């Protein structure tokens, strides 16, 4: 029958471990490197561009950085397309939360979730796991400002800095260098532009290949602020961090 | 619709995946639970692959499944939470039906029959994990203290180890352990635990996290300080000679 | 029906519930408490059919419990409540719908405030200073409209509450057996054993 | 009987690619060209008609087709899967959009459903993925004008302009130099004839190639007046005399 | 060659053969002798018990489908389970509906039917045990043979299991003289046990050794063990 | 790969088999039947010094006449146990009497096979054979004290004296012979402890084995470690008696 | 149907009538509606002849089966659960059945559920059931006192039934009493009205309405 | 490559399944079986091999009845045959029941024939391991068909499978060439039991025992019916005599 061509994307290896999470891994190694730097005063989330051109419209594209919530958002490193499966369940878990109890879902209650999601892909079914790693980065009342990180195989961890996709070893021994828990935002976002820089397969770091994003609690009002840089917004900021 | 049977007998009489399954289990950080004569103590070490992490937020590696139980586990991390919720929902169905809550040696062996099902079930692989369940019984104060593994067979320990290396830290505490005098005191329970973690986790104040749990629903998880300082104390038992 | 009081006052909430479990002609038990605590700091108060009353009080406090094992955190009463009408809301359109009124008195240790939620068996949630279920409201709530005060003390609202239960032992046309009075506050719920002559 | 293949059948292989999707990829890349060029009141979208004998009639096949009176396809690759997806965007348009708010959704949104249906088709148990391209173009009242571009793998991407198939390269250098933020539609359909000329082996004239436009709204194409509202579809194929015409301007 | 087919039922073999049918028809060959024969008034089987340690007991090869009709088996014990408790639910089905026995020649094609179906699809496996039926209907009595490919046969006497085809020499050669036993049970079990030790090798039929069954006219299916086959060693 | 209910070319059936090897690697367990009661006996078998050897549960209760020993992958002895106690009950419930232990085996068998991908005659799902067999011991008013043997091949053996797992072979000779339909319970208990000695690599003591017994009087009981403390004693006594 | 159980100083008493009526008819005198659970665990039955009996039939297998599973013997407030949830599946469908679980446990002591079908289960001390309920609640609750002798308490339940017996036209045939002590319960007699009143009226002096 | 023979619905380079054409295999290693269609009816009949003396003649019929006027028989494995009549005989009462009328041949020709079909169509089943000859009487006449492992299927004049499917063919081809006007029913039956007699010589080791039915308008009123007692013995009569 079909047994035949059946591949068993479930099953251990002899040495105890998930031949698929592994490849799945090992092909969010290649992706455009994300980073998440979490402050005292807010969270940064700056990630890479893989592949561009001169025609690509950069105004209208998003492939690394998406909304979940108002107060939640992630950066993406793997298939993209897998990517949007996870992110619209996660988008409509949120929404279920707060149906229910009237109160905006506790950023790691989402994380659990959707890890627990990618899991099942990993224990039964005979279904290929979705080719992402993703670090969330949000702010509840219960814990502040949390940073986190989730990948194929299901399992989640916190971080100060962390970094997923290409060249991680190098981003994170960077950041494990220039991390200090007293940063501000305005610091995490030059540490985080740094660390692209210098891990870049590319010439130069220019605009045209970056996405940006800061949950911050603007001063002036008390409530907490996602903000999802524009072309312009990254430009700008490049100049000033003197990477111009 | 996917049935395929993955667990199943080789020549031999093995079951592969099942086997591998404790490999997993084998890779997995350390995890020890020991007896006193008025308490249980767990203590898990903590990895260091990548240091730079928020521990605040960070899934800590002692679960409490109800208020007088907990698990710790070694393996697989994402597979862990799936029997963690299980045992939870158990728990609470348990004291609704039976309008009392669960002793350990059952909430142990329902956990353990979730991972023996999942050996001779089509379509999914065996869990990854190696329990460790400690707690007292309802208006019991005898300490208890049991272990799981994939295969889905569980049994009571004075004291027992899981995880890398654990092969260290088991033999000493075969010899740094008496079932005639079990660790009398709180203190001296949790000083045996730190140092039999000490045997493998070199030096590691931030890698080493032990919780205690008490008869009545008393659990505590110790902070870095003192835990630091039971390490402290116990470097100085070396040097001192 | 049984009678389910709820008042909040200034730092507390106290619910007052009928001891009687009468059935067709005889009063079975005279010392019923009609009352599950979902968490250390929500008590519920329930009464309807025989047996969805205790069926759903119970499979909500397994629910709460469980959000708290998971979370190591304690929900607010206005999360609770809001899970409650949920559960109720389902209800109403299911096969058989459960016949349950509850009162849910909390005490969010966040905002340091006492909160009392009336919800009836259609999943009707409504946030308020007192309230009741069954007949009992029809003498309570003019009653609490003329001696109650925002700022009092929980001693003011007990005196409020046997105020409350005279006069339904006056007008009433069954025998209630009385009243358990508990308090939802900061510190938990605790039960005031001594109201059968305070 | 019985669809017993519930497995996936796009796996990861240790090198960490999904074949099945390589693969797709790489008959998209055989496929005939086709392109897309946005102007600032307009983009347009072509192809070649690549007649596979003379007893066909070339008419009886579209490769860009309507998918809402805004929004048009075209793509490269394998035309029966192509096929086959426009039919389903053409309904999950309506099911899931049109039927809800009474509207025809976004060109995002309805690219995002598209897109969806392409990355289950990659990891569902029994199916291999589809063996197109797709560049899709259209209009909506909040987002002006758009252009994207679907793959195999589910993945999808804005842009100002381009090519995908046989000869993707070149016709993508092309549009590089000609291509700027002040093109006419009348200018991007020129250019989109140009750059398809270079990837025309035989004979090029109305008949051999197929270009539509998403521009103005074509009350004149309604098929009935008197609701204000109704203005017209913005999508709209060109004529073979009306391509022969400005291939005299070439 | 044959490793490339004999992974399943659903798969023939470039010459047409079905070997998962093959190594199941195996099974019977390795299993206990076992004798029918018959003649116009009864119908008899007579089988081999075989015992594990001289510790362990003679594994029953007799069962009872109804009072009218009853078989032997050879090979895996539990697939007999299966198969005779389903020849009882179609004689129950037959008498509770229609208030009609049985015909042993029907049972004969729903057992048929029945391991068929189990050699044309995916994932079943057919059964590994051969069955001996006899039984007394409206048409006087019957011996069928059943093998797990699905064929069923019916006979005047046959033997399956281990070295049966001695027994089977002796039948054929027997013929003409059993199958005129007629109105005299003893005398048609006596052929049947001369039958059934012209297999013999191994030891000689002893008393908790030995199993007889009979079914005829008036004779409803009865099976003999121990004591009861004393008589007749 | 192949089936999990594959035939080999000699006829059996591929998972079995190995499964039956499974067992040979397991706990010694020793059952022998006298017209006095029925005495089973086990190997505890602890893989360490800190494992509470009273927590071994290789014995258990079906019913109060009928108790069982298992060899093999415990763990999978668990839903079999659940089976046999619920048929057990349920067959009082149903006839207002107890079940008698040949029936009760022969249910427990009826699981053995219900195994594999999609067997066309049911709807068994279990992804693979159980790795354990059993001894059931019991008495029922019918044919009174019984000892059984049930593999996961779905067949079943009655058995006067019967030894399974690690050192079989070799404990089933020894009973073969002494073993005689005359046996005393008092007999049959110290020839128990007597094999589990002889094949338990370890030295046999009232921790790391463990017997029980079942009689029409008092039904099926676990000896608790001091009353089999002194059956050992009893034996070494004996034994160096000559 | 009547049924008593009450509990005291010396434990738990429990005393039941048999009599069986469809209609007006009595269809019999000699109905056993007390089940032995078990050593230590005891049924009461009113409402639903077939209902109570079968399930609580029913009970004591899932009960048997706890104990075999948890190797302990089944508690009271667990057992009379059982039921309850039982009941509540059918909720609607007409099951009729009052019931009351009595037993001990070293852990809860002397207890009583009542458990009928509408779902409701209360713990208490005094619980009457069926159609002589209120009966058997005049006479018990005025010679009721925490503080009776084995002896007295075995009498006022049995003189509880008998006042229903005689007043409740559904109830009648005999008593049958049960004493609850910690070495589970000990039967106490079956009492056939026919001779019961008259030795009672004589005895006692009561029943003065009735002309003997 | 190769492993073309190893599934099913596997089409070969060449464009074959060989799953089917092995199944072809165990057809002509079956016992040799044949149909013959006269003026107004048709006439079946096939090859009995007595295995042994131990058979009970003229027990173990295989020609069977579908409805009560169609008649089916078949040369491979007889299991499979059985199994293919079952779906025949549902197949045509499925159809009187809706259109009243009992199921013409024809229509009942394609019925077992997208059944056969079918089982060529997964990997999940395995192809009918025979080809069978059937046919009958209806509104339009007398109809003969033969049905091949593949569902491959026409009307025939004369068919034969089997082990002498060859000698078979070869003298019905004769009795075409004799008869253009047409063979008559008690004719076929004689003719039927020759050719049976003749082709037993690919086979001439073991003993056989002949079987014959037949359906004709004027001979059993459209019914189908086996040729039994004196028309058989006569048949056999005329073959043993025409063998020598």
């Amino acid at each position: 029958g079909s047994r035949r061509y059946d591949s068993r994307t479930t099953i251990f290896s002899p040495e105890g471990r998930l031949y698929q999470v592994e490849y799945a891994l090992e092909s969010i190694s290649h992706a455009g490197t994300a980073i998440g730097i979490m402050a005292s005063d807010g969270i940064v989330l700056a990630a890479e561009r893989k592949v561009t051109s001169t025609l690509l419209e950069q105004d209208t594209s998003t492939e690394k950085l998406y909304k979940l919530n108002d107060k939640i958002a992630v950066a993406v490193a793997g298939l993209t397309a897998d990517a949007e499966i996870l992110i619209n369940t996660a988008r409509i878990h949120a929404q279920n939360y707060l149906k229910t109890y009237n109160e905006d879902i506790p950023v790691e209650i989402l994380v659990r979730r959707l890890s627990d999601i990618k899991q099942g892909y990993t224990q039964h079914g005979g279904l290929r796991p979705f080719g992402v790693s993703f670090i969330y980065a949000g702010y509840d009342d219960r814990y502040g400002y949390q940073l986190y990180t989730s990948n194929p195989s299901g399992n989640y961890t916190g971080w100060k800095a962390i970094s997923v996709g290409a060249n991680t070893s190098a981003a994170q021994t960077l950041l494990q260098m220039d991390y200090k828990d007293d940063m501000k935002v305005d610091d995490a976002i030059e540490l985080a532009l740094k660390t692209l820089s210098k891990t870049t397969d590319s010439s130069a770091l220019t605009y045209d290949r970056l996405e940006f994003a800061t949950i911050r609690k603007g001063a002036n009002d008390g409530e907490v602020y996602q903000k999802i840089f524009k072309p312009q917004e990254i430009k700008d900021i490049l100049v000033k961090t003197g990477i111009t | 619709g996917y049935d395929r049977a993955l667990s199943i007998f080789s020549p031999d009489g093995h079951i592969f995946q099942v086997e591998y399954a404790l490999e997993a289990v084998k890779r997995g950080t350390c995890a020890v639970g020991v007896k006193g004569k008025n308490c249980v103590v767990l203590g898990c070490e903590r990895r260091s692959t990548l240091k730079l992490q928020d521990t605040r937020i960070t899934p800590s590696k002692v679960s409490k499944i109800d208020s007088h139980v907990v698990l710790s586990f070694s393996g697989l991390n994402a597979d862990s939470r799936i029997l963690i919720e299980k045992a939870r929902v158990e728990a609470q169905s348990h004291r609704l039906t039976l309008e009392d809550p669960v002793t350990v040696e059952y909430l142990t062996r329902y956990v353990a029959g979730v991972q023996q099902r999942y050996t001779q079930s089509g379509g999914v692989r065996p869990f990854g994990v190696s329990t460790l369940i400690a707690g007292f019984d309802p208006r019991d104060d005898e300490p208890k203290l049991y272990q799981t593994e994939p295969s889905g067979i569980y049994s009571s320990w004075s004291a027992q180890t899981i995880g890398r290396n654990s092969k260290t830290v088991r033999e000493f505490l075969e010899k740094n352990y008496d079932r005639k005098e079990p660790p009398a005191t709180v203190e001296e329970c949790v000083k045996l635990t730190v140092r039999s973690l000490l045997e493998v986790v070199q030096t590691g104040a931030k890698n080493i996290e032990i919780t205690v749990v008490k008869p009545d629903s008393d659990i505590v998880a110790l902070s870095s300080e003192e835990i630091n300082q039971y390490v402290t104390q116990i470097e100085q038992e070396k040097q001192e000679q | 029906m049984d009678i389910i009081l709820g008042i909040r006052v200034q730092d507390s909430v106290i619910l007052a519930s009928s001891k009687a479990v009468t059935r067709g002609i005889s009063v079975l038990k005279d010392s019923d408490d009609k009352t599950r605590q979902l968490s250390p700091h929500t008590l519920m108060s329930f009464a309807g059919e025989a047996g969805d009353t205790v069926q759903f009080a119970e499979y909500i406090q397994a629910n709460i419990q469980l959000y708290s094992i998971r979370e190591d955190y304690e929900l607010s009463p206005q999360a609770v409540s809001s899970f409650v009408r949920q559960e109720l809301a389902k209800s109403i359109r299911s096969r058989r719908p459960y016949q349950v009124n509850v009162l849910i008195g909390g005490y969010d240790k966040k905002k340091n405030k006492p909160e009392l939620y009336q919800i009836d068996y259609l999943g009707t949630k409504v946030e308020l200073p007192y309230g009741a279920h069954g007949y009992s409201g029809f003498y309570t709530f003019s009653l609490l409209d003329h001696h109650y005060r925002p700022d009092m003390t929980t001693e003011e609202g007990l005196d409020l509450l046997k105020l409350c239960v005279q006069e339904l032992e006056k007008r009433m046309p069954m025998d209630f057996k009385g009243v358990i009075v508990k308090i939802v506050d900061k510190d938990g719920i605790r039960q005031v054993d001594d109201f059968q002559a305070q | 009987m019985t669809d017993r293949y519930s497995f996936s059948l796009t796996t990861f292989s240790p090198s960490g690619k999904l074949g099945q999707i390589d693969y797709a990829l790489t008959a998209v890349k055989q496929g005939v060209t086709s392109l897309g060029i946005k102007a600032t009141n307009g983009v347009v979208i072509a192809t070649e008609k690549k007649s596979s004998s003379p007893l066909a009639m070339s008419e009886t096949l579209s490769k860009v087709s309507l998918l809402t009176p805004d929004i048009g396809a075209v793509y490269s690759g394998m035309g029966p899967d192509y096929r086959v997806l426009v039919d389903k965007s053409r309904k999950v348009a309506h099911t899931s959009y049109k039927r809800i708010y009474g509207e025809y959704p976004p060109t995002k949104l309805l690219v995002s459903e598209v897109a969806k249906i392409m990355q289950e088709a990659t990891q569902s148990g029994g199916v291999r993925p589809f063996g197109v391209s797709l560049l899709i173009a259209g209009h909506d009242e909040f987002n002006g004008f758009s252009l994207y571009q679907v793959d195999p793998s589910g993945s999808y991407f804005p842009w100002k302009a381009t090519a995908i198939g046989k000869g993707s390269v070149a016709a993508k250098t092309f549009l590089e130099k000609r291509w700027n933020d002040e093109l006419e539609l009348e200018d991007a359909i020129h250019i989109a004839l140009l750059t398809l000329k270079e990837s025309v082996e035989g004979e090029f004239n109305g008949d051999t190639i197929e270009l539509a436009i998403i521009g103005d709204e074509n009350p004149d194409l309604l098929g009935y007046t008197g609701i204000p509202t109704d203005k017209g579809p913005r999508f709209r194929k060109l004529t073979s005399q009306e391509i022969n015409d400005r291939l005299e301007a070439l | 060659f044959r490793n490339n087919y004999d992974g399943d039922t659903v798969t023939f073999s470039p010459t047409g053969r079905l070997f998962q049918v093959e190594y199941a028809l195996e099974a019977i060959k390795q299993g206990s002798v076992t004798v029918g024969l018959r003649s116009n008034t009864h119908a008899v089987l007579v089988a081999l018990k075989r015992n594990a340690d001289e510790l362990s007991s003679y594994q029953k090869k007799i069962i009872k489908c109804d009072e009218h009709m009853g078989l032997s088996l050879a090979g895996l014990a539990p697939d007999a389970r299966v198969l005779s408790n389903y020849l009882r639910q179609q004689c129950n089905y037959s008498s509770l509906v229609f208030n009609r026995k049985l015909a042993v020649e029907r049972a004969g094609h729903l057992l048929c039917d029945k391991a068929q179906k189990n050699t044309q699809s995916y994932g079943g496996r057919p059964y590994g045990v051969g069955l001996l039926i006899i039984g007394y209907d409206k048409s006087g009595a019957h011996l069928l043979e059943f093998q797990p490919s699905g064929n069923v046969t019916e006979l005047y006497g046959t033997a399956i299991g281990a070295r049966s085809q001695g027994a089977k020499t002796y039948l054929e050669r027997t013929l003409d003289t059993f199958i005129k036993i007629d109105g005299n049970p003893d005398e048609l079990i006596k052929a049947g046990v001369e039958a059934i030790s012209q297999s013999l090798r191994d030891e000689s039929l002893t008393v908790d050794n030995l199993s007889i069954a009979i079914v005829g006219k008036d004779t409803p299916f009865t099976i003999y063990d121990g004591e009861a086959v004393a008589k007749y060693i | 790969d192949r089936g999990v209910s594959t035939f080999s070319p000699e006829g059996r059936l591929f998972q079995v088999e190995y499964s039956l090897e499974a067992i040979k690697l397991g706990s010694t367990a020793i059952g022998i039947a006298t017209k006095e009661g029925v005495v089973l006996g086990v190997e505890k078998r602890a893989t360490s010094p800190l494992l509470e050897s009273d927590s071994i549960e290789k014995i258990v209760e079906i019913d109060r006449h009928i108790g069982c020993a298992m060899s093999g992958l415990t763990a999978d002895a668990r839903s079999m146990i659940e089976h046999a106690r619920t048929a057990a009950v349920t067959h009082n419930l149903y006839y207002d009497e107890d079940i008698n232990v040949e029936s009760l085996t022969q249910s427990v068998c009826d699981l053995a096979l219900r195994f594999g991908e999609g067997a066309s005659g049911e709807e068994r799902l279990m992804s693979r054979p159980f790795g354990v067999a059993l001894l059931i011991a019991g008495h029922d008013a019918d044919d009174g004290y019984q000892l059984f043997h049930a593999e996961p091949s779905g067949t079943f053996y009655r058995y006067n004296a019967k030894a399974i797992g690690s050192g079989s072979e070799g404990a089933q000779a020894e009973l073969l012979n002494e073993w005689h339909s005359s046996l005393t319970l008092k007999e049959a208990e110290l020839l128990v402890l007597k094999i589990l000695k002889q094949v338990m690599e370890e030295k046999l003591d009232e921790n790391n084995a463990q017997l029980s017994c079942i009689t029409k009087q008092d039904g099926f009981k676990i000896y608790d470690n001091e009353k089999t403390a002194e059956l050992i004693k009893e034996l070494k006594e004996k034994e160096a008696a000559e | 149907t009547t049924t008593l159980a009450f509990r005291f100083q010396g434990g738990i008493i429990v005393a039941v009538d048999s009599r069986a009526t469809a209609g007006n008819w009595v269809a019999s005198q000699t109905v056993k509606k007390v089940i032995e659970i078990n050593p230590f665990l005891l049924g009461t039955m009113a409402g639903g002849a077939a209902d109570c009996q079968f399930w609580e039939t029913w009970l004591g297998s899932q009960c048997r089966l706890h104990e075999l599973r948890e190797k302990e013997r089944i508690s009271v407030a667990a057992a009379s659960k059982i039921l309850s949830n039982l009941v509540y599946q059918y909720k609607g469908a007409g099951l009729s059945m009052g019931t009351m679980i009595c037993g001990y446990t070293r852990k809860e002591g002397p207890t009583i559920y009542y458990v009928d079908s509408d779902g409701t289960r209360l713990k208490g001390d005094i619980f009457c059931v069926g159609s002589g309920q209120t009966f058997a609640y005049g006479v018990l609750d005025s010679n009721y006192k925490w503080d009776l002798s084995v002896e007295d308490a075995l009498y006022l339940g049995k003189r509880s039934i008998l006042a229903a017996a005689h007043r409740d036209a559904y109830s009648g045939g005999s008593v049958n009493l049960y004493h609850v002590t910690e070495d589970g319960w000990i039967y106490h007699g079956n009492h056939d009205v026919g001779e019961l009143f008259w030795k009672v009226k004589e005895e006692e002096g009561s029943f003065n309405n009735v002309i003997g | 490559g190769t492993g073309y023979d190893l599934s099913n619905s596997v089409f070969s380079p060449d464009g074959r399944n060989f799953q089917v054409e092995y199944a072809v295999k165990a057809v002509e290693n079956g016992t040799t079986s044949i149909g013959i269609k006269c003026n107004d009816g048709v006439v079946f009949a096939v090859e009995k091999l007595i295995t042994s003396k131990l058979l009970v003649p003229q027990k173990n019929v295989k020609i069977q009845v579908v409805d009560r006027h169609i008649g089916c028989v078949y040369s491979g494995l007889i299991p499979d045959g059985r199994h293919l009549v079952n779906r025949g005989r549902e197949e045509a009462a499925s159809f009187k029941k809706l259109y009243k009328t009992p199921i013409p041949i024809p229509a009942f020709a394609d019925r077992l024939g997208q059944y056969v079909q079918a089982h060529t169509l997964y990997n999940s089943v395995r192809p009918f391991g025979v080809s069978t000859i059937f046919g009958g009487v209806d509104k339009n006449g007398a109809h003969l068909y033969m049905l091949e492992p593949s569902g491959s299927y026409w009307g025939y004049k004369g068919a034969a499978t089997g082990k002498g499917r060859q000698s078979a063919k070869a003298e019905l081809e004769k009795l075409v060439d004799h008869h253009p006007e047409g063979l008559s029913a008690r004719e076929a039956v004689k003719q039927a039991a020759k050719i049976i007699y003749l082709a037993h010589e690919d086979n001439k080791e073991k003993d056989f025992e002949l079987e014959i039915s037949w359906c004709s308008l004027s001979e059993t009123n459209g019914l189908h019916k086996f040729v039994k007692g004196d028309l058989l013995q006569e048949a056999i009569d005329f073959a043993q005599k025409e063998i020598n």
